[PDB]
């Protein structure tokens, strides 16, 4: 038990972690024209798209999940 | 001390100035707008960094910027 | 009688009115036809 | 069966589930009189649980080790029951609420005050505009043709990137 | 020349003794009672008035309530442990809120917010953005 | 010179303005742009001074919303005069109430709740309610449900009475501002009139009806054959029967020979024997005494006559040589700011409501109230939680006030101006005060979980060890316990058998016995003490900070309710008087929870329990207080880990709405923690992406969507994490509570 | 285990959102388009637009530690 | 463009880029931002009207 909550605590840590120093890339080392119409272009070209569809995602399994919880108790 | 920055987009009003608690901006003359007249910030040593200027600027964005730096007694505003 | 209809057409009154109409039916039907886990009557 | 299951009118565990319910209400109805109205209540709480075991043994739901009913919603129609015909119930209902939301939104659009319209709604408008969505998936098929639905994105606004 | 007050355990602190102090006077046309900054209410003086507070701000503050008694002579002091006086405001005898010739623009930058460079390329200049 | 002036037509009746919603504000007025719109309608919509700058135009709203109150509050009465008349078994109660449990709500068939309907005896099914309406109902001397029908009735009158009232009041006859500044003539009539006539005509009901109907159900008569209520009117045989005294009629009063009344004004003190209540003949000599006193009362103020005080007479008189002008000033305060009248009479309300659960629980007052344990913890800790919020509301009133309606040239040298020339002082005396406080009282209890952890009980503050006695509070109970012959020497017994004496018995259950303090009970106490203290400093910078500090040197000007001046001078946010009012909330809900806590356990351990009738006591918990309450580990383990056990074993049994109530409520207590941990600049930036899916498919609002204000964030935050809490404690006490009565 | 695992679901989309979000955010949104400018990490633009807490990347990191934390409970 | 013109917004930092105002007016004068543009809908701090150089708006049909 000990073992497998470490880890998985740890591995949560490195995640925000990745994320973090993700944005801390966009911030200072991001050039717009040095990456022109590249893959992490397009990714700031389509962030809207990207972070509505997480939100639809993320409310469903929320809505559902939870409601199926509480019917159940 | 803080940075207080006036962009070009300024229209004159006079409503940053006025915002101001501790008179860190004042109008001048200036030709590149209808008012005759554009912020600037002289005083910056004495700008707490409240952002009332900011809450009071009309255009959009912004025509006058603060940006917080290094902190000193006049910027924390201390009494002792 | 115009002014009181406008009030009645205001956001949360017609909310009012609509999610207890809404929560009627709902009970009715599980009133009539309950426990049905499933379409299988 | 599937998932190494078995179905509830099958399963000892469904049926000592049902013997259980019936016999702790019984003995709450036991403490009173036949005919007071706390022994009709639970006499018809009985029924009512008898009524619901039975419904869910002649149904084909399938039934694990402890006695109880579980959904399968891979996508077979043998249990199509279960989450395929509810699920296209609230598809149909679903898009239908969102539809005329959608429509009435656009429609008082060019209102006069627009937004007066949004927290005071025309009721008119509003009941004609909901006795339309039947039709939603057609009119959502032709709005799509007609490039009425999608709007283009030189036309939204967006932020620096 | 100090208004009519009886203290406060708002004033100032060692700090006015030795760092730097600041001194607000203005001319009152009658006895008015007026709100310290510093909590509490005071009688303004017929004539000359001066008062000491710990900070600019709340010299401001005064100036700004004085304002609405339509007292707008007030001059406003820093002054130092060594003696040394500094006169602050208006600090042209003008108010900042009336465009006066012969005050020169500072801190303009000739564009629109958006046209700052990218942080990415300044890297170990030491400057900022809205700095260059 | 005292007169009624009122203006006749003052607004017109019509429906336009609610087809206009916010028609109130000038600014709300135009119409929404976006959704912030929304929410300033219902936060703007009661705070009237900002509507207008006539103070007649707020007196008149403020009185006719009075009027729309009592109107809600008849409602509510008459409801539950309803419930008891059709949906409960208060007949079949009161023919055993001891065995048949009070129950006046009753669920639908529906979905499974029935369930809910428990078997509360008295061939009924229903909800064990615990507001104690079958008590109060038995002392008034209600026997039948047609009673509660015509009370019911009754309260629906009066419920439309003061319906049309407001309005009247409002639309037709809507007095002058000089009708309300009669701060003489109001407290003469509120004091002789509606204090002092209230307790004279209850004291007549009590004394006619309540008493001789007690007197008989208590020994033993059937509900079925008590005469009539009129029957004791008219017959004064009847009462003759039961207190002789009556035979000489009103002879004696006018005579002056009172003492013939002592069969039904008595002074016993104790409980009743029979019903584990106060003696009725003690409640209506204390009203009838109570009566005369506030008829003296209401004598005190000068209106019309020439006699009587002036009240900005007598505050002037009293200024001392600490104090420059004294109290000059005040009355002008409390007769133009409706905001410091609030938070005075908020602030007592309050404190008011706390005296209550305590007085209510030591010396209960309804007939088998006491041994009703769900009754007794229900009423104690709605009470409690009554007060807090009413003392917190007087606090954020007092700094509405210092924000809007102080004047500097009205206040100078007076007590508030010199307060607030000394807040500095004020504020740091009591910042160590509450250090002090805090960490000796909670270092007690660290200290003992570190020493019984370490294998160390001997080194402990505990009884069996290190000793901390609260000397003055046994002191003090000596002296109570002996009262009764000396120093009350008309007392028959004790005014409370919580402070010593015998143990009374009811059905087997302990209604009231002695509550003795060791040190656990002093721990605790100081524990209280803590928790006043820290939410006073909160509550009271707010209040003298409100206008100015050295922070923020012109806070007034900001206003009463805003979220932050900005992120300079290091950061200002949560510097405004509302927000000190947010955080004294929070730590109002901490002292409220302590000490609700502290009741529940000391009563279930020390007091509460059966009692066999050779005399051998078994308490709830089994006096485990002692020992278990001087670690957070006894807290955590033998308070909330074993008196959860009925609420979360509550599934499958008619306790299962407080196990699904106690899931929601630890379900919005933690939501709320989103609004408290978050701000409003992610939410917004959040919103855009979602608008822009909305736009992408050619539709949305021009009701712009906009994430919360900030303060509506604290707000929002707020308001959930006081529901989920007070819920789960709610869920807790009552599934435990139902279990052990 | 279906029901958990889609909770876990949940807790893996919450928290991508919310360090998604604020990566691809970092740079500048409608409420602060010259966000670049302040860096990653600082307290907020002021009161003014409606009110600005929370609104760096760095603030997304933070929200995204508690929705981490809970994720991995 | 002209007054009364309506004009999609080229500026990024604008709430109301890519967006339709109208000109209410342009100042000939030689100011720097000389286009007056009024919108329908109101920015986060609650205005709805803002000057533009001409290279910033498109005329739109
Ligand atoms: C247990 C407490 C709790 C709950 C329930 C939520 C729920 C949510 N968070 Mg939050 N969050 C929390 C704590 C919580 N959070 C804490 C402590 C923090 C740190 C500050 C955050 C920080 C945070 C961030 C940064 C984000 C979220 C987001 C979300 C949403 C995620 C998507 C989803 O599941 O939609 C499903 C919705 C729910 C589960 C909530 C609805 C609950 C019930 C089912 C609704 C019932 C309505 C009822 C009938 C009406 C009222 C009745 C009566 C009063 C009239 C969801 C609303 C994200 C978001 O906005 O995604 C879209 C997001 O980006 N949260
Ligand atoms: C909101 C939607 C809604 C709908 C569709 C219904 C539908 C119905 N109600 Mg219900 N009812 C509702 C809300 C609703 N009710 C509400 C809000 C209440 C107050 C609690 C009731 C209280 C009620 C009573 C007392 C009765 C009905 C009855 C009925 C049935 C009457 C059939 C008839 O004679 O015509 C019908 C199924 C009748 C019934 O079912 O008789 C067996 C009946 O006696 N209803
Ligand atoms: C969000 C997830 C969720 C889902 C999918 C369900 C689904 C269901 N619940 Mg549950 N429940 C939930 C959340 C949810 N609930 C929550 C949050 C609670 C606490 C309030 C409950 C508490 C609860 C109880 C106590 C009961 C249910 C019941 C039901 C069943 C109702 C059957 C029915 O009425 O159909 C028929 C009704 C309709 C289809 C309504 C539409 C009618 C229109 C006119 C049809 C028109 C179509 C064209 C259905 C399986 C009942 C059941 O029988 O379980 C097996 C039941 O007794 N639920
Ligand atoms: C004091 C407050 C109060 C409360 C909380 C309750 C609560 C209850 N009553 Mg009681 N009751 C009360 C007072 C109260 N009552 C009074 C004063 C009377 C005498 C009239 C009664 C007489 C009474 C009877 C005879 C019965 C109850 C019953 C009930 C239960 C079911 C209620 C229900 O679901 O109806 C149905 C609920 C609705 C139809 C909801 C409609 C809500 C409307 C549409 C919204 C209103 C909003 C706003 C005002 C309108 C704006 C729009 C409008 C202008 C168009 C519930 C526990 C029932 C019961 O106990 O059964 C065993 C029952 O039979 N009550
Ligand atoms: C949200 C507010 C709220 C709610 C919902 C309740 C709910 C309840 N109260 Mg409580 N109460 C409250 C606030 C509230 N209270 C406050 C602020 C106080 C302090 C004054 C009290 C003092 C109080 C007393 C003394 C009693 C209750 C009782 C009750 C219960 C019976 C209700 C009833 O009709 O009794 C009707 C009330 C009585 C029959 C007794 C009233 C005696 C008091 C002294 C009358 C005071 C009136 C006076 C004019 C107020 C002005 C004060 C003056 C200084 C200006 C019910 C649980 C009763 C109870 O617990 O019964 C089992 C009960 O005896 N409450
Ligand atoms: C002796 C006569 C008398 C009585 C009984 C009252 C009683 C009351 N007044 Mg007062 N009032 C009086 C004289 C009186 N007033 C005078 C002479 C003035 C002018 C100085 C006022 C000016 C005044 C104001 C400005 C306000 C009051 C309010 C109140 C209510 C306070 C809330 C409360 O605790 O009610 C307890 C509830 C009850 C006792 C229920 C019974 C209510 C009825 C109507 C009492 C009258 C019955 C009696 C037989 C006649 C209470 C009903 C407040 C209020 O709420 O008004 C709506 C309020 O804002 N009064
Ligand atoms: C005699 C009682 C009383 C009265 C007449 C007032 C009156 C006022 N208060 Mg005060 N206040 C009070 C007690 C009172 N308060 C108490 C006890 C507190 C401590 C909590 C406060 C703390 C307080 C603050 C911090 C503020 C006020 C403000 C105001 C003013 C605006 C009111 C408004 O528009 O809100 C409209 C009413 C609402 C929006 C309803 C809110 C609903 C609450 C939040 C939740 C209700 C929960 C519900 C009971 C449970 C539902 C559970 C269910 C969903 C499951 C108004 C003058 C405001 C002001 O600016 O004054 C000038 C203000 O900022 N009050
Ligand atoms: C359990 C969590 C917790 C703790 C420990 C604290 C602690 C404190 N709060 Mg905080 N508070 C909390 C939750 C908590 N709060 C929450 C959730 C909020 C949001 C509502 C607040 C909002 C808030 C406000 C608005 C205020 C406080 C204040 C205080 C201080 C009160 C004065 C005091 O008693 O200091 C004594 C210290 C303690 C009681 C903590 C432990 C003491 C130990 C056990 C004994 C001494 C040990 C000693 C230092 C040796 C240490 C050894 C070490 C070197 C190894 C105290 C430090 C107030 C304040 O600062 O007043 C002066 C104040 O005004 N808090
Ligand atoms: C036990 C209850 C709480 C006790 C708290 C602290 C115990 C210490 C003893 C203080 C009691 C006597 C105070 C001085 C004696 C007193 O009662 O007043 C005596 C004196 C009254 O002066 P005058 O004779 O001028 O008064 C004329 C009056 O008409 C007032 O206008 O007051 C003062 O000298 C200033 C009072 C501030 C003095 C601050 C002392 C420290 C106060 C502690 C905080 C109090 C908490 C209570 C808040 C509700
Ligand atoms: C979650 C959250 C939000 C986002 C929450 C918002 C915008 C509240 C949304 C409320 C809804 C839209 C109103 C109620 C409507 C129902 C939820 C759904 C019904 C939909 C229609 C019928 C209207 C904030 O804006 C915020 C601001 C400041 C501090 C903390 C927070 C914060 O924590
Ligand atoms: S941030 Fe505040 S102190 Fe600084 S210039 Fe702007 S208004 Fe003045
Ligand atoms: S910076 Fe903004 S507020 Fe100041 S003068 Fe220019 S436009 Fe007006
Ligand atoms: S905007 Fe928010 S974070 Fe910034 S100072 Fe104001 S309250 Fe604090």
């Amino acid at each position: 038990a000990a073992l497998y909550t470490h880890h998985q605590y740890i591995a949560g840590f490195l995640m925000v972690g990745a994320f973090a120093h993700g944005a801390i890339f966009f911030v200072r080392d991001y050039d717009p024209e040095l990456n022109k119409n590249n893959v992490l272009a397009r990714m700031l070209e389509h962030k809207e798209a990207i972070i509505s569809h997480l939100s639809w995602a993320s409310l469903f399994l929320g809505f559902h999940t939870l409601g199926l919880y509480i019917h159940n108790d | 001390s803080h940075t207080v920055k006036i962009y070009d987009t300024c229209i004159g009003c006079t409503q940053c100035v006025r915002a101001c608690p501790t008179d860190v901006l004042e109008m001048v003359p200036w030709d590149g707008c209808k008012s005759g007249q554009i912020a600037s910030s002289p005083r910056v040593e004495d700008c707490v960094g409240c952002k009332r200027c900011e809450t009071a600027c009309p255009t959009d964005f912004l025509s006058v910027r603060v940006y917080l730096g290094a902190e000193t007694t006049r910027s924390l505003g201390l009494a002792y | 009688m115009n002014d009181f209809q406008k009030y009645l057409s205001t956001a949360p009154v017609l909310l009012t009115l609509w999610m207890t109409f809404t929560a009627g039916f709902i009970i009715e039907v599980n009133r009539f036809f309950p426990d049905m886990l499933g379409l299988y009557f | 069966e599937i998932g190494g299951l078995t179905k509830c009118s099958e399963s000892a565990a469904f049926t000592k589930r049902l013997n259980a319910s019936v016999k702790k209400l019984e003995q709450r109805a036991s403490q009173y009189e036949a005919d007071s109205p706390p022994a009709l209540a639970l006499k018809q709480q009985v029924e009512r649980t008898q009524a619901r075991f039975d419904k869910y043994s002649r149904s084909e739901l399938l039934c694990g080790a402890d006695g109880l009913p579980h959904l399968v919603a891979d996508g077979r129609w043998s249990h199509a029951a279960e989450f395929i015909l509810p699920g296209f119930g609230f598809i149909y209902i679903s898009g239908w609420i969102g539809w005329v939301g959608r429509k009435y939104l656009r429609a008082v659009s060019t209102s006069a005050n627009p937004s007066e319209s949004e927290i005071i709604i025309n009721v008119p408008l509003a009941l004609k505009i909901m006795t339309t969505g039947y039709i939603w998936p057609i009119s959502a098929w032709q709005e799509l043709i007609s490039n009425d639905l999608v709007a283009v994105s030189e036309e939204i606004t967006v932020s620096p990137r | 020349p100090f208004p009519t007050f009886g203290g406060s355990t708002g004033g100032w602190l060692r700090a006015a003794e030795v760092e730097e102090k600041y001194a607000i006077t203005w001319t009152s046309t009658k006895e008015q009672i007026f709100e310290m900054p510093t909590g509490g209410a005071a009688i303004m003086r017929n004539g000359e008035n001066l008062l000491y507070l710990a900070r600019k701000e709340q010299c401001l503050a005064l100036s700004t309530q004085l304002r609405t008694f339509k007292i707008n002579d007030y001059k406003i002091y820093r002054i130092f442990p060594s003696g040394e006086v500094q006169y602050l405001h208006p600090k042209d005898g003008v108010f900042p809120e009336k465009v006066n010739p012969g005050r020169t623009s500072v801190n303009s930058r000739g564009f629109s917010i958006g046209k700052n460079p990218n942080p990415a390329s300044i890297k170990f200049s030491g400057i900022t953005t809205y700095e260059s | 010179n005292v007169q009624v002036f009122v203006e006749k037509d003052a607004v017109e009746t019509s429906f336009a303005k609610w087809a206009q919603p916010g028609h109130f504000s000038r600014t709300l007025a135009k119409g929404p742009k976006t959704t912030t719109w929304i929410w300033n309608l219902h936060a703007d919509a009661h705070d009237f001074d900002s509507q207008t700058s006539s103070l007649e135009e707020v007196s008149r709203k403020i009185f006719s919303a009075h009027f729309g109150q009592l109107a809600i509050i008849f409602l509510w009465i008459s409801g539950m005069h309803f419930h008891g008349a059709y949906f409960s078994n208060y007949s079949a109660w009161l023919t055993d109430p001891i065995s048949i449990k009070q129950s006046s709500q009753v669920v639908w068939p529906i979905v499974g709740q029935e369930i809910l309907n428990a078997d509360v005896g008295g061939n009924f099914q229903g909800i064990q309610t615990t507001s104690g309406w079958f008590q109060m109902w038995r002392a008034e001397g209600i026997t039948s449900e047609v009673e509660l029908y015509w009370t019911a009735i009754g309260g629906l009158a009066m419920s439309a009475i003061m319906l049309f009232a407001g309005w009247f009041h409002y639309h037709k006859a809507a007095p002058k501002l000089e009708w309300f500044q009669n701060a003489e003539s109001m407290m003469n009539h509120h004091l002789a009139g509606l204090l002092g006539l209230g307790c004279l005509s209850w004291s007549g009901h009590q004394i006619h009806i309540a008493l001789p109907i007690n007197k008989l159900l208590d020994a033993g008569v059937s509900p079925q054959e008590i005469p009539l209520p009129h029957e004791f009117l008219i017959n004064r045989d009847l009462m003759a029967q039961l207190y002789p005294s009556f035979s000489k009629g009103l002879a004696p009063f006018f005579g002056g020979n009172w003492g013939e009344y002592s069969d039904f004004l008595t002074f016993k003190g104790g409980l009743n024997p029979v019903t584990g209540g106060l003696w009725l003949s003690d409640i209506a000599h204390h009203h009838l005494a109570l009566s005369v006193l506030f008829i003296i009362a209401g004598h005190m103020y000068r209106t019309n006559w020439g006699i009587g005080h002036n009240m900005k007479e007598i505050l002037e008189a009293h200024k001392g040589p600490f104090t420059g002008e004294g109290h000059k000033g005040l009355y002008e305060i409390l007769t133009t700011s409706w905001h410091a009248q609030l938070a005075i009479n908020l602030a007592m309300m309050g404190s008011l409501s706390i005296i209550v659960a305590h007085h209510m629980y030591a010396m209960p007052p309804y007939p088998y109230l006491a041994t009703d344990y769900a009754t007794q913890l229900s009423l104690f800790t709605h009470h409690m939680w009554i007060g807090g919020f009413c003392v917190v509301g007087g606090a954020a009133h007092g700094a509405i006030f210092m924000v809007r309606d102080y004047t500097p040239a009205n206040n100078y040298n007076n007590l508030l101006d010199r307060v607030l020339r000394h807040r500095d002082a004020i504020i740091s005396h009591l910042n160590w005060v509450c250090i002090f406080l805090g960490c000796h009282a909670f270092g007690f209890y660290i200290h003992n979980d570190t020493m019984r952890a370490l294998g160390r009980p001997q080194d402990m503050f505990s009884d069996k060890a290190i000793q901390l006695q609260p000397i003055f509070a046994q002191w003090i109970q000596n002296i109570h316990l002996l009262a009764p012959g000396t120093t009350a020497p008309n007392a028959l017994a004790t005014t409370s058998y919580a402070f010593g004496g015998d143990v009374i018995e009811v059905g087997g259950k302990i209604a009231m016995m002695p509550i003795k303090l060791g040190t656990a009970d002093f721990m605790v106490h100081h524990i209280h003490a803590f928790t006043i203290h820290v939410t006073v400093l909160i509550l009271l910078k707010g209040v003298l900070y409100a206008r100015s500090s050295k922070l923020i040197p012109d806070k007034a000007n900001l206003g009463f309710r805003f979220p932050c001046d900005g992120p300079g001078r290091g950061g200002t946010c949560q510097s405004s008087s509302w927000d000190h009012v947010f955080l004294g909330l929070f730590w109002m809900y901490n002292s409220i929870s302590v000490v609700i806590f502290h009741f529940s356990w000391k009563m279930q351990s020390d007091v509460w329990g059966t009692i066999t009738p050779d005399g051998a006591i078994s308490h709830i918990t089994g006096g485990n207080f002692a020992q278990s309450s001087i670690t957070i580990n006894g807290w955590l383990r033998d308070f909330l880990w074993s008196q959860a056990s009925q609420v979360i074993q509550s599934y499958g049994s008619a306790s299962s709405a407080y196990g699904l109530i106690f899931l929601g409520a630890h379900f919005i207590w933690a939501f709320s923690l989103m609004f408290l941990f978050s701000g409003r600049g992610y939410w917004q930036e959040l919103i855009e992406s979602i608008v822009w899916a909305h736009n992408k498919l050619n539709f949305a609002p021009t009701i712009q969507p906009r994430a919360l204000s900030i303060t509506q964030g604290r707000a929002v935050g707020l308001a959930h994490y006081l529901l989920g809490g007070i819920g789960t404690t709610w869920a807790f006490f009552l599934a435990r509570a139902i279990s052990i009565t | 285990d279906f029901l958990v695992h889609h909770a876990i679901a949940l807790g893996l989309h919450v928290t991508a959102l919310i360090l998604v979000k604020g990566a691809l955010d970092a740079r500048g949104s409608k409420l602060m388009p010259d966000k670049k400018d302040f860096g990653y990490s600082f307290p907020c633009d002021g009161p003014g637009r409606g009110g600005t807490c929370d609104i760096s990347a760095w603030d997304a990191f933070y929200l995204a530690m508690f929705w981490m934390l809970n994720t991995i409970g | 463009i002209d007054r009364n013109s309506k004009v999609r917004i080229l500026r990024k930092e604008s709430y109301w880029f890519n967006q339709i105002g109208t000109v209410a007016t342009v100042d000939q004068s030689g100011i720097r931002y000389p286009a007056v543009v009024r919108f329908e809908s109101v920015n986060y701090a609650g205005t709805n009207t803002n000057n533009f150089a001409l290279d910033e708006l498109v005329e739109v049909k």
